[PDB]
């Protein structure tokens, strides 16, 4: 990918750049599943070894505070504030709200807010006053470039999403074991209820948690599980993956052609009656423009 | 019915 900005680079160190960040040495890792009920589309598997190279990836993702910062320096012009809106949860626009008309096919939970965007997540009146250290949302693809350049950083690929979310665990389901809550306790922040009609909001949120809610994978990692949706470097497919090859199977990059670009972990909207899709080895992508109330990003970076 | 949708697209509104 070939990113055009309209800010310069700045200079910073590589003590400035680690800062937050956990290195995760070389090595191999099994990545994929093979959950009978995943939906074949996704094309969770094969299970396959995997080696990477040394990398340093974020223990939180990107903060609204951050980003702000971001576009204080640069005077970046997001996505959403391009178009005009983004989507936002149904239970999340306020009465009133002007929403237009669009309807995400299968998904009528989406509504398309204009004035929706990063600082005002809900549409005009929103804010993120009480949100400085949430995950950035709504910042497409392109706006996480745009951000992890000039941070002296990139986006993970989805190997190394995984393996870091992984947390030094064997094919486990969740990044912290196989137990969605072991003990009782809540480990991510995801739906619990009626999907989509009612959120209890058991695990503490019916919205976004700060970036450092819940213990941590047993790399040092928040919140890779749930939360928000955060984007990958590859471009998407269901099968690039299955073959065996070098350029599948050593630092993987993913196909060079796509239309729209890998997330993972999911978000505060899963639920296993519906996506069941915050268990480590999911996938699902997004248009690289899209942006959405539940979706934002973690960085890497080659050491 | 079909596959779940966690990411929804601007160009599926279209
Ligand atoms: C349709 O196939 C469908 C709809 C809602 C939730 C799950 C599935 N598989
Ligand atoms: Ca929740
Ligand atoms: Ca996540
Ligand atoms: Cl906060
Ligand atoms: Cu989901």
């Amino acid at each position: 990918h070939m990113p055009s900005f309209d800010f310069d680079i700045p200079r910073r160190s590589p003590q400035e750049i680690a800062k937050g960040m956990v290195a995760i040495p070389g090595g191999t890792f099994r990545m994929g599943g093979e959950d009978p009920d995943a939906f074949p589309e996704d094309g969770e598997g094969p299970v396959r070894t995997v080696r990477l190279s040394p990398f340093l990836i974020d223990r939180y993702a990107v903060s609204n505070r951050q980003f702000a910062a971001f576009v204080k320096a640069t005077g970046y012009v997001t996505d959403a504030e391009r178009y005009g809106w983004s989507f936002v949860f149904h239970a999340h626009v306020a009465p009133g709200t002007p929403v237009m008309d669009a309807v995400v096919p299968e998904a009528p939970w989406w509504v398309a807010v204009p004035g929706a965007y990063w600082k005002a997540p809900e549409g005009p009146g929103s804010s993120i006053t009480d949100r400085p250290n949430h995950p950035v949302v709504h910042v497409s693809w392109n706006d996480a470039v745009a951000y992890a350049t000039w941070a002296g950083k990139r986006l993970p690929t989805e190997a190394e999403w995984e393996m870091a979310a992984r947390g030094g665990l064997d094919q486990a389901r969740y990044p912290w074991g196989n137990e969605l809550t072991p003990r009782g306790r809540h480990r991510c922040n995801i739906w619990q209820g009626t999907f989509p009609v009612h959120d209890t909001g058991e695990d503490g949120y019916t919205g976004t948690a700060p970036v450092n809610a819940f213990a941590p994978n047993g790399y040092g990692l928040y919140n890779v599980a749930g939360n928000v949706w955060e984007w990958c470097a590859d471009w998407w497919s269901a099968d690039w993956h299955a073959t065996e090859s070098p350029a599948t199977r050593i630092d993987p990059r993913g196909p060079e052609t796509g239309t729209a670009r890998v997330t993972k972990g999911g978000s505060f909207l899963c639920h296993e009656s519906y996506c069941n899709r915050y268990r480590v080895a999911a996938r699902t992508c997004n248009t690289p423009d899209s942006s959405a109330a539940h979706t934002g990003f973690r960085c890497a970076a080659d050491p | 019915a079909t596959t779940p949708l966690c990411g929804p697209s601007r160009a599926s509104i279209l």
